[PDB]
């Protein structure tokens, strides 16, 4: 169970990530094929119009062709889907920074393997419905398991600091898209001037050549970064819950605004910012999982469990 | 897969024609990809920039390359040729995609995915429960039988809690179905407005005089008339799209989604304890209801405690035995 | 012999036939949709095959063609291949 | 749709009338390509344009037609307790 | 599971080693003397590789 | 799957480099049918019909683009060699016949039948608890019991079916002998033939009452392409025919109609188990050049040693 721990953002910023993964693919296959510029000479040798002779073969525009591809169109209008493809797989392989380093992922699957443990278990409700035999033995080995759970994450901060690296890596990543993107926009074209010296082949030097899939590539350069722009704001505001809320710590009085038990010591570090996590997915495995932290509780079971 | 029971006839039907739509903007898209010209002529005699139009036969001498023809195509294909021609299957591919995401947010959204995970696990398994069979039909119990209907119970008790309080189900669907008949009357008013322009014969006027030699070039789109077609049973297709949704909102106008009234049930049942449930709770189950009603006929079973007495009293006849 | 956890779920089974038949014997909406489906189906069979059957003497290879550019090309009618 | 002009016309019509040597057209290959598309736009039949679009909406309708008794939501749900029920 | 790190090693030095030597060899523009004056007239051609 | 136990390494071996040879006869297949033209000139100085071939201006040759296409095809069909044409499509003959012969096996319902018969049962005596019993030489379940003398009657039934022909081993044997000899034909004819693929081919077609031209000379585009295909194939023919020689060699080198449980015998506590023969034999041979392990848990069923042991421990 993974997708629980992926918040509102991180399914976004993937299905994001799809997206600018078939916009680059698209952009691909249009440069394999479709991409050509097709160049005439400049200056060339009830009105009746006559057109203009060039003198040219066939051969000689296909060169006169190429030599602008290479040393007129802009770099952007050539490699703008590779540059694509390869930033969104970079943002695809940093977009799970913070699931693949083995002891976070061991962190994770802990976590959640506890906390769905304790919502199986009806010791909670069992407890819910007191302040307002063989499954209490279960409970009690629940709760061990939850002490063993604190004194095993709640020391630790890594999870945090590599979030917060993760967010870091694509707001840095965002900008440097958007501002090279936005400045190289321009440059895409449809009517661009070739000015080569291959007048020893076809005779003349000056061109007129057209981009024939410059406005395809100008629409899904705008359309690229608007979904970087949207990425970007959904980066940001994942940055900003980070760091307007102290996610170091989880505060579990709201809780007892409506519970009597005011025993439960507030979780630190992994544990907090874990907890505020399994918030975002819902609060309500938060507010449930606060019973099973407190050790007056278990006081209680073992009192209760004695009496049985 | 498993949420084809939260699925009604709308949905269903939703579903297959944005399928079909996106089969016309796949089409569309590899045809304006790979065959997408533009033939254009040049007009020999012109008047104030207007063809004038004015032994056998013999062709016109135009005098011009291949290359130079090329570039008149490119040049009035870019600037003379209308763009909903040109982007129409990628104008269709993206409302497509819109609608796909509108329909399925509610399947990816981790808040109301866990509750629709969570409602269609216990719906299920309440479904194929004996008890359920058992309690409908009106001494002993398999041991694993009864644990099973007492834990499927206490599980119906818990996420009548943890859902009845929230309505983000509701609000999410009311949501997506507002946006989509919104995308829809925006599609058929803008789609129809445009579709006019895509014609066979276009003239163009683009003034390449000092590369080509002539002025004016009367073109000829040759998929215009293909992309005509293609844009009608587009506009057909989104017709019936909007229709549905409409039929969506209207069904969730008229009742009130946010109370569900298990009257039905507790008068031809014997229990008649089964609460009035609300809220996203009620919305779920009318999708149930619309769905298949008998569902959550055999899911009332487990809301009455008329039904949890009776089956406390048989694991109680059963866990407290003569012999112990 | 039957043992004792056969006998119970063939009454299970037994009870499960007689819901489902009073649950599905009340109305015939999967015999009117089957119905109404085979219909629709002879219907389009009968116009395929009539407007199809009109219309396939139309592939023809030689058309001739005479479309009016004679100010864009000089010619009047032409004769035409559909390979 | 390859297309030749008729050089002896009469009345709107191809009158079809020392080694041979070929009829010179004076037409450019984009001069020819205008013929064939106008040609292929105007006096091609639509059924000859549109015979396998034609064929694959009717296949389509049959498709939906047969597999519309499984798709709708309420007879689906029918089957399929009959089919568990019966299999059972 | 050592003879395969080894041979992916040796054959990690010879690539390097063979594409660092021969990549500046793709080149755009270049000139071709293949002697087809018979033929064609011309004998040097500069050509451009797309 | 079931049938990976019965190929050893000489078989995954031939069946990689036959799938390598596959996938190169497409490469060379779809480059054949896009690609492969040749573009000819004519010669304008001839001598005898033959190409002469004695700011510069370029030849004219009075030739349309038509005549040009069919001067191509005409050389092309004429003057260009057999092999440089259809190579592709004898490699993937050749790669559907190897395939063929090495399938076959799975194939032939008799065969198939005994070794999934075979491999059945020794899953099976994998499974069996008293394989884990016997090899470490104590309470035995009923049910357990049962399973263990129905896998005995089974094994002792299927040795007495299995043992009298060698059909199997037969069949084998013929499609290494087809393989080792495909093997040889296709690496005399290609070696042969591979100097045929050239670039510059000189065809005289005689259709000068149509383009004007006797004798032209043509540049064959795929041609060396096709020669570094035809060097690899013959590379890879080799290494197949290596193995190919290897797996005769295995077979001729002791009798694998003969299998002898000396070492077994000696290592485990039974020592009566008998020296199979024919079909069995080869069929333990293949698993023994697998896994030996298979051998030494699948041994304990055949000797009545360990039999006369099932019948102590089961009366107990
Ligand atoms: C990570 C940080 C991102 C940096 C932002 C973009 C900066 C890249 C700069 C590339 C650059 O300037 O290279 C120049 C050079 C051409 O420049 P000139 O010949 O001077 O052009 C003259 C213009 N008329 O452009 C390039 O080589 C493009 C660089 C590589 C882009 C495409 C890479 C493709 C690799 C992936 C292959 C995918 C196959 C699957
Ligand atoms: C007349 C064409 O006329 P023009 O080419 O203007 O000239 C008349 C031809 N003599 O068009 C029609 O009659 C339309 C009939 C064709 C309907 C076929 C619909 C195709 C739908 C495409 C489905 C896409 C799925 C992929
Ligand atoms: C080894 C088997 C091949 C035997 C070849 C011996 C010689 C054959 C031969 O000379 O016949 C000619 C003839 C080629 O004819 P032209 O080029 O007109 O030659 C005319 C001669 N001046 O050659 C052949 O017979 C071709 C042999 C290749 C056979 C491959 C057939 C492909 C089978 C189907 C492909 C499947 C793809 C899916």
């Amino acid at each position: 169970a993974f997708r629980v721990l992926k918040p509102w953002w991180d399914v976004f910023t993937d299905y994001l990530s799809v997206a600018m993964l078939m916009i680059g693919v698209f952009g691909c296959t249009l440069q394999v094929m479709q991409d050509k510029i097709i160049c005439l000479p400049k200056r060339v040798q009830t009105v009746e119009m006559k057109g203009l002779k060039t003198d040219l073969d066939l051969q000689q525009y296909s060169f006169i062709n190429q030599m602008c591809y290479e040393r007129a169109l802009h770099w952007y209008a050539k490699y703008f889907p590779y540059l694509v493809l390869i930033h969104t797989l970079v943002f695809m392989l940093c977009s799970n920074f913070w699931f693949k380093f083995p002891g976070s992922s061991s962190k994770i699957e802990h976590f959640i393997s506890i906390l769905g443990k304790c919502f199986d278990s009806p010791w909670t409700t069992r407890a819910l419905s007191e302040v307002s035999k063989k499954e209490g033995e279960q409970a009690k080995a629940l709760f061990e398991k939850v002490k063993k759970f604190r004194l095993h994450v709640e020391e630790g901060d890594i999870l945090y600091a590599m979030y917060v690296r993760q967010t870091v890596l694509k707001v840095i990543k965002f900008l440097i898209i958007i501002a090279y993107n936005s400045a190289l926009v321009s440059k895409v074209q449809f009517t661009v001037d070739c000015n080569v010296d291959i007048q020893d082949m076809t005779g003349y030097k000056n061109f007129s050549c057209n981009h024939t899939m410059a406005h395809l590539f100008s629409k899904l350069s705008f359309c690229y970064l608007c979904f970087v722009s949207i990425y970007g704001l959904t980066c940001l505001y994942t940055l900003y819950w980070l760091f307007y809320r102290s996610l170091r710590e989880y505060s579990f009085e709201y809780v007892r605004q409506e519970t009597g038990i005011d025993d439960i010591p507030d979780v630190k570090n992994d544990f907090a910012f874990m907890l505020h996590m399994i918030d975002q997915y819902d609060p309500l495995y938060s507010k449930r999982f606060a019973v099973f932290l407190s050790e007056v509780s278990e006081n209680k079971l073992k009192q209760l469990n004695l009496n049985n | 897969p498993a949420y084809r029971i939260l699925k009604p006839w709308w949905d269903v039907f939703t579903d297959y024609i944005s399928i079909v739509m996106l089969m016309i903007a796949v089409f569309g898209g590899t045809l304006q990809v790979d065959q997408d010209k533009m033939i254009c002529l040049p007009c020999k005699w012109v008047t104030k920039d207007s063809c004038n139009d004015s032994t056998g036969p013999t062709g016109i001498k135009y005098d011009l390359d291949r290359h130079q023809y090329n570039y008149v195509d490119a040049v009035c294909y870019e600037n003379r040729l209308h763009w909903f021609a040109k982007y129409f299957p990628y104008l269709v591919l993206l409302h497509t995609l819109i609608f796909l995401a509108c329909s399925n947010f509610w399947f990816k959204f981790p808040r109301t995915s866990s509750k629709l995970e969570h409602f269609v696990s216990i719906l299920l398994k309440c479904f194929d429960s004996p008890w359920t069979t058992r309690a409908l039909s009106e001494g002993v119990l398999d041991k694993k039988e009864g644990e099973q209907a007492k834990a499927l119970f206490e599980k119906v008790k818990k996420f009548r809690t943890h859902v009845e309080e929230g309505d983000i189900v509701y609000r999410l669907y009311m949501r997506q179905t507002i946006i989509k008949v919104i995308k829809f009357a925006l599609i058929i008013c803008y789609t129809v407005y445009y579709v006019h322009n895509i014609k066979f014969d276009v003239d163009c006027t683009v003034d390449i005089e000092s590369l080509t030699g002539y002025r004016t070039y009367r073109c000829a789109h040759p998929l215009a008339t293909l992309f005509k077609i293609l844009a009608s049973f587009y506009i057909s297709l989104v017709i019936f799209y909007g229709l549905i949704c409409m039929y969506t909102l209207w069904w969730m106008l008229r009742r009130s989604l946010k109370k569900y009234s298990f009257e039905s049930i507790r008068e031809e049942s014997s229990y008649s304890d089964i609460p009035d449930v609300k809220n996203d709770f009620a919305f779920m189950l009318h999708l149930i209801d619309q769905y298949d009603p008998l569902y959550s006929k055999r899911f009332a079973v487990f809301l009455s405690e008329v039904s949890e007495n009776k089956l406390r009293q048989l694991n109680l006849n059963n866990e407290w035995t003569l012999d112990k």
